[PDB]
């Protein structure tokens, strides 16, 4: 599970 | 595994080049993938009125090919994220994006995103088909049954902008019969489709409990929150209170309870004590009891997780000489019996449940087109492949074959496209 806000 | 490549010459779709200026809140998009070694990085979402969305080129599911002139095919999520965060406010980033690979589709749907998707071309083609002398149904079916539901929302959007007429209005006027029902059903989002079908099943004292049961018993919590939301948007009443109007007794109780969609989520640990406890409780409440304690059945079957209930029904066979379905058919009757049998089928094997409903809709004189159509529309991007393999295992011939025998013309062709395979 790979999520991040850029 | 999904498709990967380190070489841009081997990427399939189309390429988008964009330049974004870093704002006080970053570039305004989240990235997914890049932990498994051979994994694309794809755009998961965009911040509305943020730099990426305001620019308008980036879209969800786009594969990130390169950043600032450096290929990042096969970069980890951590390496890429670092590249973005190092860019100072007011500096810009160049992004090469590949469009055509899917994000997050079901591996068990029959209908897949079309990879060379051109919403504008399809809108143009469907318009040309609608306005052909004696409507060109083949093209309409050929296109809409081989686009994903969200590509159809894009086609509808482009069609409305090109003609200033809604697509669904133009097709209602151009199509007729069961073909009309399929195509109009396909055009709705899942929540809109299920909401309108729920509405139609409650159109009065002539309530179609079979359809209300099928949707309410088979939809997951997530699916139901969305249904409860757009049902109130669409019909300016809560789904719950329309159920309270057109149902009564213990049947109303069980339908209200399921339709809330707050079943327990899948636990991480299997609870063997509670499994045996529930299995005991179900038996106590039914076969071994005078009459039957319906409230205890509603409570357990609507609240526990689906994997937990699968093990409860197995463990129940230790206690009852009749399994859960046979007990139901002995303890209750009518709409309540129907609802219970439908629910237990969905918990035990949801694809087999739909395969049997499809078989029932065709096996006899004529066709229960309403059920046949709703299942093929609603399940086509969900579990149609499991439904087909369950149906073939049990009935010997494919689902395709039964559709061919029961339906004809463009209606049949639309249903076979939704089915998938050539047989
Ligand atoms: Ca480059
Ligand atoms: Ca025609
Ligand atoms: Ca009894
Ligand atoms: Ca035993
Ligand atoms: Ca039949």
């Amino acid at each position: 599970l790979p999520s991040t806000t850029l | 595994k999904p498709f990967f490549t380190r070489n841009p010459s081997e990427l399939k779709g189309k390429f988008i080049h964009t330049k974004l200026r870093k704002s006080s809140r970053g570039f305004g998009f989240t990235v997914v993938g890049g932990d498994e070694p051979d994994e694309f990085l794809q755009i998961k979402s965009l911040v509305l009125d943020g730099p990426a969305a305001l620019d308008g080129k980036m879209e969800t599911g786009d594969v990130i090919v390169s950043v600032n002139d450096t290929c990042v095919l096969g970069h980890t999520h951590a390496q890429v994220v670092k590249i973005f965060q190092s860019i100072p406010i007011g500096a810009s980033v160049d992004l090469e994006l590949c469009r055509g690979y899917p994000l997050g589709s079901s591996a068990y749907g029959s209908v897949k995103a079309y990879t060379n998707f051109d919403a504008e071309r399809d809108a143009l083609n469907i318009e040309t088909a609608i306005k052909t002398k004696g409507v060109d149904e083949v093209t309409i079916v050929n296109i809409l049954t081989n686009r994903s539901n969200e590509q159809r929302q894009d086609i509808a959007f482009a069609y409305q902008r090109r003609t200033k007429k809604e697509l669904a209005s133009a097709l209602k006027s151009a199509l007729s019969g069961h073909l009309e029902t399929v195509i109009l059903g396909l055009l709705k989002t899942p929540a809109q489709y299920d909401a309108s079908e729920l509405k139609a099943s409650m159109k009065g004292l002539g309530t179609d409990e079979d359809s209300l049961i099928e949707i309410i018993c088979s939809r997951t919590n997530q699916e139901l929150q969305e249904i409860n939301r757009v049902y109130k948007e669409m019909y300016k009443t809560d789904l719950e209170k329309d159920i309270i109007s057109d149902t009564s007794g213990d049947f109303r109780k069980l339908m209200v309870a399921l339709a809330k969609g707050r079943r327990a989520e899948d636990g991480s640990v299997i609870d063997y004590e509670l499994i045996d406890q529930d299995a005991r409780d179900l038996y106590d409440a039914g076969v071994k009891r005078k009459g039957t304690d319906v409230p205890k059945w509603i409570s357990i079957m609507t609240e526990r997780s689906v994997p937990h209930l699968q093990k409860v029904f197995d463990r129940y066979k230790s206690y009852s000489p009749y399994d859960m379905l046979e007990s139901i058919r002995k303890e209750v009757k009518g709409d309540l019996e129907n609802a219970f049998l439908n629910l237990v089928q969905c918990i035990q094997n949801k694809p087999l449940y739909f395969a049997d409903r499809l078989y029932d809709s065709m096996k006899g004189k004529g066709t229960r087109d309403k059920v046949l159509i709703r299942i093929m529309v609603s399940r086509s991007e969900v579990d149609m492949l499991k439904i087909r393999s369950e149906f073939k295992r049990k009935y010997g011939k494919s689902l395709y074959y039964y559709i061919q025998q029961d339906t004809k013309g463009d209606y049949q062709k639309a249903l076979l496209y939704l089915c998938g395979g050539d047989d």
